[PDB]
């Protein structure tokens, strides 16, 4: 292909990329329908799996739950490309694929993401109408059934953190949650990619309580942050959302930990505020390369726990 | 339809990424049952900004 991973792509190009990458790597990748957005845009994930007789555990990664965070879908595509281009020759990727399958959701909030290209670059929420169309959008990362709407979320539909009309009320959330719920016993690690702030966040947002395996989570997280910084010197902070970012509820990260997935992280990618959400394309390649180091460090650690 | 006037947000809460930003309630005419559409807009130093990551 002549598909550049060093620029931002509108949704139509991502639909075509998923279809092309799936056929070119058909021996190890399949594309699966999860559901449709409010506006009937299809939501897919890519499953990377090297066929074998071993039972597989699952790594889940999703990007673009928040529409304006363009660096996150860029990284999901970078991740996929790196795995696929190196899954035969690279001993470390070949290792991971002997026992893990990767499920990657490149853009979850497709309606909002299209909206940021067509109309409003700083849109965050979905595009579902509320109050007879007088307001639009649910914050999909406040819509999961994890202490739903208890703190750090609004019941006001005009607010950027609107939690929705009820837990798992939006079609995007339903599609993710029902699927994840059906695989939960096999999912070892849940990664949700966001921007910006250069943080690696553990549960929880809705309490300052820590999960039962919090020491293990921040050891893995800090080693990943160290591996990331080694690349270009980018500084990341590791800790629970409530401690180092702000309180929230209904996040997919907390919901995943609550249903028993042992490693659940939110990554907040570049930068620290100079450009914010509108990260220049000149920073896509270095952001993705350093983030790749972090993610493979996590996957190495998760893997070493079992094989 | 009487489109509500733009005004400061009422009890807007924090803007964690830009703590001193200003929240405005902004409505525009729209083709729906009530004739308008509203949202909260955050601005700092003359530019719209995001508050949550
Ligand atoms: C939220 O989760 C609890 C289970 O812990 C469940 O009993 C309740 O029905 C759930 N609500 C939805 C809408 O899934
Ligand atoms: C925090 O943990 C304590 C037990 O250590 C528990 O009683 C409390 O309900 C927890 N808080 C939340 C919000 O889950
Ligand atoms: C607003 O929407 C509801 C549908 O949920 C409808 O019953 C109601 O009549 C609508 N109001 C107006 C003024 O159209
Ligand atoms: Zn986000």
């Amino acid at each position: 292909e002549t598909y550049s991973y060093n620029i931002y792509h509108p949704m139509g190009e991502i639909y075509e990329w998923m279809r092309e990458i799936s056929e070119k790597y058909k021996e190890v990748v399949t594309q699966h329908f999860l559901g449709v957005t409010y506006e009937t845009h299809p939501i897919y994930y890519l499953k990377i799996s090297q066929p074998s007789g071993n039972p597989k555990k699952i790594i889940w990664m999703d990007c673009g739950i928040h529409a304006r965070e363009w660096i996150a879908p860029a990284f999901c595509q970078w991740f996929v490309k790196e795995i696929l281009q190196n899954h035969k020759d690279n001993s470390r990727i070949r290792k991971l694929l002997r026992n893990l399958d990767f499920y990657v959701l490149p853009v979850l909030n497709i309606d909002g993401y299209i909206y940021t290209w067509t109309t409003d670059r700083l849109w965050r929420k979905s595009r579902s109408p509320h109050n007879n169309g007088t307001c639009f959008g649910t914050d999909l990362n406040r819509n999961f059934n994890a202490s739903w709407c208890s703190i750090g979320a609004s019941r006001n539909c005009q607010d950027q953190t609107f939690c929705g009309t009820g837990p798992v009320s939006e079609p995007e959330t339903k599609a993710v949650a029902s699927f994840i719920e059906s695989k939960k016993d096999d999912i070892l690690c849940f990664l949700t990619m966001h921007s910006y702030g250069q943080l690696i966040l553990t549960p929880y947002g809705y309490t300052k309580n820590k999960s039962s395996n919090h020491p293990e989570m921040i050891q893995v997280g800090q080693k990943a942050a160290n591996a990331l910084k080694a690349k270009y010197g980018t500084n990341y902070r590791v800790g629970s959302s409530a401690d180092i970012l702000y309180a929230s509820s209904g996040s997919s990260r907390d919901w995943a930990r609550d249903i028993g997935i042992p490693f659940s992280y939110t990554f907040e990618l570049r930068d620290s505020g100079t450009y914010g959400f509108v990260l220049p394309e000149a920073q896509i390649q270095p952001t993705c390369e350093e983030t790749m180091e972090a993610v493979l460090s996590v996957l190495d650690d998760v893997y070493a726990k079992h094989w | 339809f009487h489109v509500p006037d733009d005004r400061p947000c009422i009890n807007p809460g924090r803007c964690p990424l830009v703590p001193d930003a200003t929240c405005t309630f902004v409505c525009k005419a729209a083709d729906n049952d009530f004739g308008y559409e509203c949202q909260h807009v955050w601005t700092f130093e003359g530019q719209r900004v995001g508050c949550y990551a």
